[PDB]
């Protein structure tokens, strides 16, 4: 599912990807280069 | 219609122009997801010249508005693609098509 | 309806030894925090990217 992004761009060197989960939402979020990703999964199943 | 998405950023000043040969590596999928083209399985760069409609509309258009050393998406409708009759075979009537092409350089 | 085939590279998994999650009564950490740090891609090494 395509996500934007500032500087859009497959995976690249010199590429930092940070990534954040919370599980009481629950939500899983992404920062590409410090910079936010604008999308998140949410709502997912916490059987493990 | 032609929509261009930018998978790899290029130069983003060198832009194709008319009667200038584009070389490509392209990839072609239906919009189902199915490959029916591909120069990488050939390990051949296709290369085709611009005004020249030895290439449909839809790259035409597409590759005018891509950078050396840029890689895109490229969306094409039926109507600039093959269109209802399609190519025999390989892809069916009105058919959207997606491509996956990096423009290697001009020449 | 006939079969299809195509080549397609090998695929792996790796993983860090922390498992994290959630239950009632758990003494465990809800939020977590990682980076990955790309230091060489090639895009296509086969004709699959």
């Amino acid at each position: 599912r395509p996500v934007t992004s500032p500087g859009q761009h497959l995976l690249a060197p010199e590429d930092v990807v940070s990534c954040c989960l919370d599980l009481s939402v629950p939500s899983i979020s992404f920062r590409i280069n410090g910079c936010p990703v604008q999308g998140v999964f949410e709502a997912f199943n916490l059987d493990g | 219609g032609v929509q261009v998405e930018t998978i790899s950023p290029g130069d983003g000043r060198t832009f194709p122009k008319r009667g200038q040969t584009c070389v490509v590596h392209y990839t072609g999928m239906l919009e189902d997801g199915k490959k029916f083209d591909s120069s990488r399985d050939r390990n051949k760069p296709f290369k085709f010249m611009l005004g020249k409609q030895e290439v449909i509309r839809g790259w035409e258009e597409g590759v005018a508005q891509m950078s050396v050393g840029q890689r895109a998406k490229l969306t094409i409708s039926p109507d600039y693609a093959y269109g209802a009759t399609g190519h025999p075979g390989i892809i069916p009537p009105h058919a959207t098509l997606v491509f996956d092409v990096e423009l290697l350089k001009l020449e | 309806l006939l079969l299809q085939t195509n080549l397609i590279n090998y695929v792996t998994s790796i993983r860090p030894n922390i498992f994290v999650g959630r239950a009632e009564g758990s003494t465990q950490y809800g939020k977590w925090y990682f980076e990955v740090m790309v230091d060489e891609v090639v895009p296509f090494l086969t004709a699959q990217a």
